[PDB]
């Protein structure tokens, strides 16, 4: 019933800044609104509850304020053990409800990607099926655009990418994204080309291979 | 201290019915509700319903109300959840919480749930070769594609572990057919391509499926 908008999504930040997360109620909760740190692979864990109480345990950087409709939780220094994502939650009413969250990442210079594109094996081929991949290595931000080309066609739903957690060291991403046709359609074409958009880039990068060899 | 502790990762097939367990340690069980928490993969949290071990007395959030059945043994400290007629929107991390006030303070690690028709398949690990020509300098990248698995996870790692700095194994994706693929590559100087070697180390634990494939130059 009650629902929890959170604000923003995503937030870029730095160690040492000064955090806020913004969780909007769509009825009145009172102060029942609590907020959890997720890790990945990790349970939540209890930062604030009754909108402004330090659960036991968490560092005094952590607070929170409100009343009513209108909720936030502070980072007053964030720290490096911080960065992960952040609920609210309100206890209210049943059922009791969440926001969607708000990760908090590593704040870095801009970093374009190294490109890199990789032919199908001729291992897999012999099976009927081909995957041509495409890496995305070491940027940052998150935001990245990947188009496969064939023959200059733009392929469209035939795709898969996935993207890594980032970097503890130099807090950048990497994707990789596969492009999956049938052995026939492979052979019918010559030209593939993997197409990155990223705002490191002044334009698209692409990286190709024509079928056959060279 | 308390400890909420569930039980392990469920795979089961459409229509089936799942029983996922929480036992409660540190504190008394019949003194303090029992929450159950839904978390799909890279989403939210959602909240399923609240059982009082010291009596029974069940509340649900009504979107559950035809899926889970809450229930508590308090002779063994142990509150359960059961799925019923399970589709592939089931597929979750379900956590139990210890609720006394209006707040969550103890959660379990959580009991992942997964829903698919796929039955058990070892993977096929395919070359990702370094290039021939091209990058934007001295560092080649290469890889081994993971291909058509089920169910996760798959380990990949790189010289047995001696080769750590540059790799990236990425998350699976989940194909139309049921079965997931991964990558892992990593990135070295493309001097040391003629010289050292490269071997992605894949165990599929639940095909009982171990491979080493040896990646080297040869595209054209």
């Amino acid at each position: 019933d009650i629902q929890m908008t959170q604000s923003p999504s995503t937030l870029s930040a730095s160690v040492g800044d000064r955090v806020t997360i913004t969780c909007k109620a769509s009825e009145n909760v009172d102060t029942y609104v609590s907020w959890y740190q997720q890790k990945p692979g990790k349970a939540p864990k209890l930062l604030i509850y009754g909108a402004s109480n330090r659960y036991t345990g968490v560092p005094s950087r952590f607070s929170g304020s409100g009343s009513g409709t209108d909720f936030t939780l502070t980072i007053s220094s964030l720290q490096p053990d911080d960065f992960a994502t952040y609920y609210c939650g309100q206890s209210y009413n049943y059922p009791f409800t969440f926001g969607q969250g708000t990760k908090v990442e590593v704040k870095r210079t801009v970093a374009a990607p190294s490109v890199f594109i990789f032919p199908p094996s001729d291992e897999q081929l012999k099976s009927g099926t081909a995957s041509v991949v495409c890496l995305l290595n070491n940027f940052y931000p998150r935001e990245a655009k990947v188009q496969w080309k064939v023959d200059n066609a733009l392929q469209s739903g035939n795709s898969q990418e996935s993207v890594t957690e980032q970097d503890s060291k130099d807090s950048t991403y990497s994707l990789s994204s596969t492009l999956t046709l049938s052995k026939a359609d492979y052979e019918k074409h010559k030209v593939y080309a993997c197409e990155v958009t990223h705002q490191g880039l002044s334009s698209p990068v692409t990286k190709s291979f024509n079928r056959g060899e060279c | 201290q308390v400890q909420l502790v569930q039980s392990g990762a469920e795979l089961k097939k459409p229509g089936s019915s799942v029983k996922v367990s929480c036992k409660a340690s540190g504190y008394i069980f019949t003194s303090s509700w029992i929450n159950w928490v839904k978390q799909a993969p890279g989403q939210g949290l959602e909240w399923i319903g609240r059982i009082d071990p010291s009596d029974g007395e069940v509340h649900y959030n009504q979107d559950f109300k035809d899926k889970a059945t809450l229930t508590v043994d308090k002779s063994t400290n142990t509150a359960y959840m059961e799925l019923s007629s399970l589709r592939s929107e089931d597929t979750a991390v379900y956590y139990c919480a210890r609720g006394f006030l209006p707040w969550f303070a103890d959660w379990g690690q959580g009991t992942l749930v997964t829903v698919s028709s796929a039955s058990t398949k070892g993977p096929s690990v395919f070359p990702l070769a370094p290039s021939s020509k091209s990058t934007s300098g001295g560092t080649a990248a290469l890889g081994c594609l993971v291909k058509d698995y089920f169910p996760e996870p798959v380990t990949v790692s790189w010289n047995s572990g001696a080769l750590t700095s540059g790799v990236h194994t990425f998350p699976a994706v989940l194909q139309s057919s049921g079965l997931y693929s991964l990558s892992s590559v990593v990135t070295v100087p493309s001097s040391s391509l003629g010289t050292q070697t490269y071997i992605c180390n894949v165990n599929h634990k639940p095909s009982n499926t171990k491979v080493d494939k040896k990646v080297e130059p040869k595209s054209c």
